[PDB]
């Protein structure tokens, strides 16, 4: 979880998988409200 | 850089 911190733009690509898990389902699933 | 991204499957 301290990897995925400093991932930066110019080295890493997201994927839409985690566009569509870890930005609408979970957050929603654990109260925390951006 | 070039080589090795390939190989390891790093693609940027």
């Amino acid at each position: 979880v301290l990897n995925v911190h400093h991932r930066s733009p110019s080295t890493h690509t997201m994927a839409p998988w985690v566009k569509r898990c870890f930005l609408h389902k979970l957050p929603t699933f654990l109260f925390m409200k951006r | 850089l070039n080589l090795l991204p390939r190989v390891m499957f790093m693609t940027r």
